[PDB]
């Protein structure tokens, strides 16, 4: 699996 | 309650986020973005974390 990308921060709830 | 199991570390790099180690388990207090999740360690701090550096626990 390896390590995913940091995700991207987006509008919240 | 929802607990999750820290894949890798996180340094954290904003200030609202919550740092941790790999294999900690942190619990998770809400879920305001489909990605980034507000938890909490056994010491008590709380931030944000990335969904996708941890894991389901039981």
């Amino acid at each position: 699996y390896g390590r995913p990308p940091l995700p991207p921060k987006q509008k919240r709830k | 309650a929802e607990y999750v199991r820290a894949l890798f570390d996180f340094n954290g790099n904003d200030e609202e986020d919550l740092p941790f180690k790999k294999g900690d388990i942190l619990r998770i207090r809400d879920k305001p973005e489909e990605q980034w999740w507000n938890a909490e360690d056994s010491e008590g701090k709380r931030g944000m974390i990335p969904v996708p550096y941890v894991e389901k626990y039981r």
